[PDB]
DNA sequence: GTGCCGAGGCCGCTCAATTGGTCGTAGACAGCTCTAGCACCGCTTAAACGCACGTACGCGCTGTCCCCCGCGTTTTAACCGCCAAGGGGATTACTCCCTAGTCTCCAGGCACGTGTCAGATATATACATCCGA
DNA sequence: TCGGATGTATATATCTGACACGTGCCTGGAGACTAGGGAGTAATCCCCTTGGCGGTTAAAACGCGGGGGACAGCGCGTACGTGCGTTTAAGCGGTGCTAGAGCTGTCTACGACCAATTGAGCGGCCTCGGCAC
């Protein structure tokens, strides 16, 4: 299960271009993959905790929204 | 209006064409108290795209003191032409607003298609519409009484008059902090209470309260200006 | 054999992707990664589509902001190339790895 | 089917007040509803903390006004305070 | 009884005063809630909604669009200093980012 | 005529001030500054001693953290001297700008 | 009324030394004074708002603690 | 009646279960507060206090001092990863800072 | 004067249980009291939000456990959960 | 220019908001009181301020070459349109056990009083460390 | 690479004030009930989640060429750290005044609560034009 490589180098390059980055080093992609993995781990852990507390086997959008809001990353558009 | 805010007999409602340059009404007809009461307790006239200016100022302006009545909107637009002001589209471009070019675009901008046809018939192109006419023909802003162009112009001018004034009351060194706090408690209702014989006066935002006695209070409840901060020792 | 300068197409992409609102990461790989990560907390988990979409939006916004901060850090060091030390410095100052 | 309430009708009414011709999309409605709920929760929590600090059991207009002054930045707080004061005065009159 | 009249109509607003009052009463904020608090809260919410909606409509008009999409909301929020300060830690879905390129990166 | 090389006394002061817990800003000037700032918000405002002390502690901690971030920023640029640009970059990244 | 100069250059140098700074530029002091003034303005404004809501004329330490907690700077040891 | 026993004594806790229950009931948290919530909360608070006090006492012993001052609390908080994460945005009065100097600034 | 309660004597008992010889000062006691109050407020607020999210009007031990898991990081959450479960089981046994 | 799917408009209906009275308690107000914050005043004196020097460092210029960008080609799997099964979210009814509420009372916790022992403050000494020679 | 010389940690006296213990009191937590409704537990419905398949083609991977920018020297001025002499309010300690924070007693009016009524808004269903193609 190696799915962190699913975030390809062109995708990271596109995300950097949206951020105004002109030139990218070759070692940036691994660092970005690690940062994304850490962020997703935290958010998903909080969402799964919220889901278990609700006695459910399905992760809903409200759980993710609450998990993001708990981290000071309020997200608008999903409830 | 009299002390009870009722119509004051005789002549409770006088046509405007009979009050222009008439100081004898101020002198011999009870002074300024009824006039201030009428100003405070009478609704203004709403600006609608089919009701712009009344016929008193449009047909009979300064009728008594002139050989013929004047036309105030016509005078406004003739003065704009005399001053050599640019047209409606130039000022829309100046304020950063879209400039209509056809009758459909002008109708969309004005939100009144029939008014757009009338303006197109009179002028022929939106670039030639006079500044006053285009400004007063625009739909009013929410909680406002001017269009986006007029609001832009007036806001810019008053921002310049405020920031460019050295003796602005909020500027440091003009008034002391205690004096500024004392001045922050003033109100036109309090001035009217102090300087006239009117004892019942509209509440806060005197420019909004217009119906007696729903938005009127007693003059004694208004806080007074405390001048003790002006004492020099 | 018309070849652009090594900086023209990068600026063109910067202008193109700063004017759009789409998602820059393919949806299926991100969904697979999210499921793989969630496998570490609770087995036999089901995900709503809106949940995965919200996770993707949050991750993309976070990465874009981090890359803006990283660009600021790189420009501070008199450079135009984005380097991992810039990312580490940005994460420290933000308070993430601090 | 249960009934889910949201600030969609009121946001649409305000939009028609501001932009009679311009319409709105579904995602824009969702964002508007989330924003309204978030601001409501922030102001209510600040007012509740203000009431708890002063040992009061009642949330009044003063607590809401102080919470608005504390949270909303710059001229936004002043304008919101003026609008709320006008609304409260109008309601008290009627 | 007399004909019913909504409290929002009495206060001259369009946001629901009664719904806000019910949410305050059942939201575990205080033991009691005053009668003027819902009116003030509804007025503030309506003012903020009107501000952001007006800015978003202006942004949509600047793009020659008839409808408001989340991109217009993001453009309205991020271009206003006070709204940006208020919604600083808030992510708007499908909002994009403000077009901004650093000067040093230009040719 | 003995003389220490430039930098030794700086490290000595770093080691001395990272060990003590005393406040590094004079109390009376900070009290005067706090009163001058608070004058813009209210007249005849009275301050508790604990209020001024808490303000001083919070301000000193905030400035120390800001200087740590500034030192990191200056070191990132291959420098040992902190500059206002480092402070501005740190405050931007923190989000205070 | 120029009390911002009461935060002398040696005090800023001491604060930098506590932060681990070895060398300090000459223009750092004005930037530090401005940052301190901004931070104090925000905190004191919030504290004065809290005091005014309480119908009090004395700013207590608890108001400062509440203000700092509002900015996200919870302070321990003063009040509670 | 009978000899009154504190609810903390039944749970083997040194923290007040009754005071925590009263604070939960009057804290505008929820309409109803269960019977087992105060015990759980008191136990969690007692564990956290015991851990932080153990670390602070260890730091004070390393400093050959008997009484605990805020400097020891700051050292204990900042020298533990979990406690530092829990108290990242918290300023401890009279705590100072952890002694560190960058390697490049070192004389060489 | 009036009675102002704090977690001082309980903190002293815990310290005596951990370190039977060392003492504590007044400022350290104030810091510990503030820390206890802050953690109490955090956990109670998280439990209240959890109860509101699930449309429940009761704060139970499960809500407190989930709040502890959400706030306390790493091994702290596990150890606190173990201690709380042990205390609840002991209390309900007697 | 196309058209189609999402925004806009219309109709049940039902539950939530409105209207009309009571109760009791939370909050407003007047009064006393006695902390505690504010305003002089003198003396050290520690710290701030001013200044000269020189040396380490910030900044600019130059050359390498290697690492990253741009483009063509091939491969890969993302993406999209249907199809099916079914696990599980969501709603409904019964009831019972858990929690709010109340009178009694008594003991744990808080305010006050005090003394002595950890701790803050000189002092001479022994090193710890740094800088030419 | 060693002598002086500057700074700092250390062991030893020496006051000292605040932390820990003891005591009186009071008020809130516990004991023993009653009442009611929140939710726990089954049961059922359908929906949206997952797995599968195949066809298009958009995109990712790979390789090659080249240029420009990251990085290492090298120099040069300059400005900041270090040390010394002069100045200045910071701090300490006492003294006096009174402003206002806090507690106490009365009282009233305002929000919670309850019952009856009805219409506002929510879901379902068309319908057409704003916008993606
Ligand atoms: C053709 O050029 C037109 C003029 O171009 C000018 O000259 C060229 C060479 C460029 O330098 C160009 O930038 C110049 O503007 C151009 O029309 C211009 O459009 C701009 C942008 O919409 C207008 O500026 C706006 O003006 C008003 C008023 O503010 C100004 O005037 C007052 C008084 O003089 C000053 O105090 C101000 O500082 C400004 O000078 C405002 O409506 C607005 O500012 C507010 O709005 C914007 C967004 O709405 C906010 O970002 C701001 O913060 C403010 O809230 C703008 O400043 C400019 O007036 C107008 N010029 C003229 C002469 O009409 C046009 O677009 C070009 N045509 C095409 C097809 O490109």
């Amino acid at each position: 299960r190696d799915n962190i490589q699913g975030i390809t180098k062109p995708a990271i390059r596109r995300l950097a271009r949206r951020g105004g980055v002109k030139r990218i080093s070759g070692l940036i992609y691994e660092e970005t993959r690690g940062v994304l993995k850490v962020f997703l781990e935290n958010v998903i852990r909080d969402a799964v905790t919220y889901t278990e507390h609700a006695k459910r086997k399905t992760v809903t959008a409200m759980d993710v929204v609450y998990a993001l809001k708990r981290q000071g990353r309020t997200l608008y558009g999903f409830g | 209006l009299d002390n009870r805010y009722q119509p004051m007999e005789p002549n409770p409602r006088v046509p405007l064409s009979r009050v222009f340059f008439a100081s004898w009404r101020v002198v011999l007809e009870g002074g300024i108290d009824p006039i201030l009461r009428g100003l405070m307790a009478t609704p203004a006239k709403l600006n609608r795209q089919n009701q712009i200016a009344v016929d008193e100022i449009r047909e009979r302006l300064f009728e008594q003191v002139m050989r013929i009545g004047l036309d105030l909107p016509a005078l406004n637009m003739q003065r704009s032409r005399d001053h050599g002001l640019p047209g409606y589209n130039a000022w829309r471009r100046f304020c950063g607003l879209p400039q209509p070019e056809t009758v459909g675009q002008l109708g969309t901008v004005l939100r009144n298609l029939k008014l757009a046809r009338k303006l197109m018939e009179q002028y022929g192109t939106p670039n030639n519409i006079d500044i006053w006419m285009g400004g007063v023909s625009e739909p009013l802003k929410r909680k406002g009484r001017v269009g986006p162009l007029l609001a832009c112009i007036i806001g810019t001018q008053f921002r310049k008059l405020r920031d460019g004034d050295r003796f602005w009351w909020e500027n440091e060194g003009v008034f002391s902090m205690q004096q500024r706090q004392a001045l922050a408690q003033i109100s036109l209702p309090r001035i009217i209470c102090d300087n006239t014989g009117i004892t019942t006066v509209s509440k806060n935002n005197i420019f909004m309260s217009n119906s007696y006695p729903r938005d009127f209070v007693n003059c004694s409840t208004l806080p007074a200006l405390n001048l003790a901060s002006w004492r020099e020792a | 054999p018309h070849r652009y300068r090594p900086g023209t197409v990068a600026l063109r992409e910067i202008r193109r992707y700063q004017k759009s609102t789409e998602l820059l990461i393919r949806k299926l790989p991100f969904q697979r990664l999210v499921r793989e990560i969630a496998q570490d907390f609770k087995t036999d988990l089901r995900f709503q589509s809106s949940a995965v979409m919200a996770l993707q939006e949050a991750s993309e916004a976070y990465l874009v902001a981090l890359f803006e901060d990283t660009n600021l850090c790189a420009i501070h060091a008199k450079r135009v190339t984005i380097m991992p030390k810039d990312i580490q410095l940005a994460r420290r100052i933000r308070g993430e790895r601090a | 089917k249960t009934r889910k309430e949201s600030y969609a009708i009121y946001v649409y009414k305000v939009l028609k007040q501001v932009h009679p011709d311009t319409g709105i999309s579904s995602k824009a409605m969702s964002i508007m509803n989330s924003f309204v709920n978030d601001v409501f929760e922030r102001i209510a929590g600040e007012a509740s903390r203000l009431a708890h600090y002063n040992k009061r059991s009642t949330i009044t207009s003063r607590e809401i006004q102080t919470a608005v002054r504390l949270l909303l930045p710059g001229e936004l707080a002043k304008h919101a305070v003026s609008e709320g004061t006008k609304a409260v005065t109008k309601y008290t009159s009627a | 009884r007399a004909k019913a009249k909504t409290r929002s109509s009495r206060a001259g607003l369009q946001f629901p005063v009664g719904r806000v009052h019910r949410l305050l009463r059942k939201g575990n904020y205080a033991e009691r809630v005053g009668a003027g608090a819902p009116v003030y809260l509804a007025a503030v919410l309506e003012y903020l909604t009107a501000e952001i909606l007006e800015l978003a409509g202006n942004a949509a008009r600047d793009n020659k669009k008839t409808r408001i999409i989340p991109r217009h909301l993001q453009l309205a929020v991020r271009n206003d200093e006070e709204l940006n300060k208020l919604l600083g830690r808030v992510t708007i879905a499908q909002g994009g980012v403000l077009p901004n390129i650093q000067s040093v990166l230009l040719p």
